[PDB]
């Protein structure tokens, strides 16, 4: 899903 | 001499690095304490997880990275994370004891420590060799940082969609470093080549690390010791 | 008096508990250290993760549990984990300071600490009240352990397939406890009822905990602080 | 998936 990576990349 | 834009890029990377690399290592006390089956896994899992967060912080400051698709940013981070991490760790590596010193003796890591985290010499031998050869290049902070930006902006990674915009960003960086070595680094006539070669060594290390990691990640008694971020970044669930 | 099989069950539970409940709390030093946004989340996440492993160890020793379908065992653990954990924690709860003491002052938890892990008084008020009323029942180790087995073997949980075989195992246990109170517990004419009521309070607490947990689990900056096991047990990805 | 729970329940 990469949800953690998306949040951190915001 | 270097151009203003060429220098602005160097200033931006050096500042992004300083902002994401803590020399006091005052965050290692917050990790699950090290213990010297796979007794070092908990501690080293937290270290890597913490380092991934730093690499992400850094990446977002590399000029041009923030403008890519979230997908490419992911594809780049996931595929280069471990190499960037190996590059960052060299800062604490010592050519005397062949180890990593991050503050106290608790946070002094030897090849033996990584072994207690599920890794074999199959990986650690080349790893220490890479650290030693890298340490010997005596890179200036500006070159070390460029190398990490160069590495992270490699278009030749799986999952990368627009490898033309990224091919460009990396070219821009590669010449900045090439110019810097020629202008600001004495006795560095053949350094750039050695550096690009270091990027090739990283690929081999990355390949080997992923193999051994996959082995570990399929064993739930070990995977459960990992952190959510690690599982997501080293995972194949792309 | 109690029958041999009735007593064998009591001996088995008391031994399963002793084997899964460490009075020295010598494992809390291995958790991410506590820090007094959501500074206690890392430490309390490791505590709960460690407690889940203990509850699983215990469950597997409850007579009749090992013979259920893996699916039912999962359905039972996932739905009762937090209640069993709240029951286990009472052992370290003190009616004086209204806190949990697990060895040193570092591991002394107050309601304030759980607040720093993403919880509100909406849950903590009823929680401390439950701990106090439970502590006041002055249960014998045999009754406390039966209560945890009774709780874990509740057929009225979501996902339970064979709620007839489980309805039975729990009945068997409920009478063992009922017999024990009548034979081995003076002044305990109305204890059993109070205990069953305590199981009802747990449901409310479980409901409230799950609500607040769901809130936290949807925020990736917080979910990433959780451990794989916690995410799997408190997750809805059933 | 519950893979961690299955392993622990073995
Ligand atoms: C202990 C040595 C090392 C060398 C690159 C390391 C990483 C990051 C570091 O910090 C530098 C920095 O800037 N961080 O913010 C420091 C000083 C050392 C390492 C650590 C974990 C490893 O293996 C990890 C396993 O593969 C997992 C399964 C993921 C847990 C391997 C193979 C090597
Ligand atoms: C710190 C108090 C407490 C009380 C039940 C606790 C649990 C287990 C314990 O140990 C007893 C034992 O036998 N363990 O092996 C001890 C002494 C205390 C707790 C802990 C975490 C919590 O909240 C946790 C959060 O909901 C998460 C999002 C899951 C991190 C909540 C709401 C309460």
């Amino acid at each position: 899903k990469h949800k953690i990576l998306h949040r951190l990349l915001q | 001499m270097l151009s203003d834009e060429q220098m602005q890029i160097i200033n931006s990377l050096v500042e992004a690095h300083h902002k994401t690399y803590d020399d006091s290592y005052s965050d290692f006390v917050r990790f699950r304490p090290p213990v010297r089956r796979l007794s070092m896994l908990p501690h080293l899992a937290d270290l890597v997880s913490y380092s991934i967060q730093k690499v992400i912080g850094f990446a977002k400051m590399i000029p041009g990275f923030r403008d890519l698709t979230a997908e490419d940013q992911i594809a780049l981070l996931k595929s280069s994370a471990i190499e960037i991490i190996m590059l960052r760790s060299n800062q604490s590596f010592s050519l005397e004891d062949m180890s990593w010193s991050c503050g106290g003796p608790d946070f002094k890591y030897c090849i033996n420590d990584v072994t207690k985290a599920g890794h074999t010499l199959e990986l650690l031998e080349p790893l220490v060799k890479f650290q030693v050869g890298l340490k010997k290049l005596k890179l200036h902070e500006e070159e070390h940082v460029l190398l990490m930006a160069i590495c992270l902006l490699s278009p030749d990674r799986p999952g990368v969609q627009d490898h033309v915009r990224i091919e460009a960003l990396q070219d821009r960086l590669c010449d900045v470093l090439q110019a810097y070595i020629r202008i600001q680094h004495p006795g560095g006539r053949l350094l750039y080549a050695k550096m690009i070669q270091k990027l090739a060594d990283l690929r081999s290390l990355n390949e080997e690390h992923s193999k051994q990691y996959r082995s570990l990640s399929f064993q739930p008694e070990h995977s459960m010791q990992l952190t959510p971020l690690v599982l997501e970044v080293f995972g194949s669930e792309v």
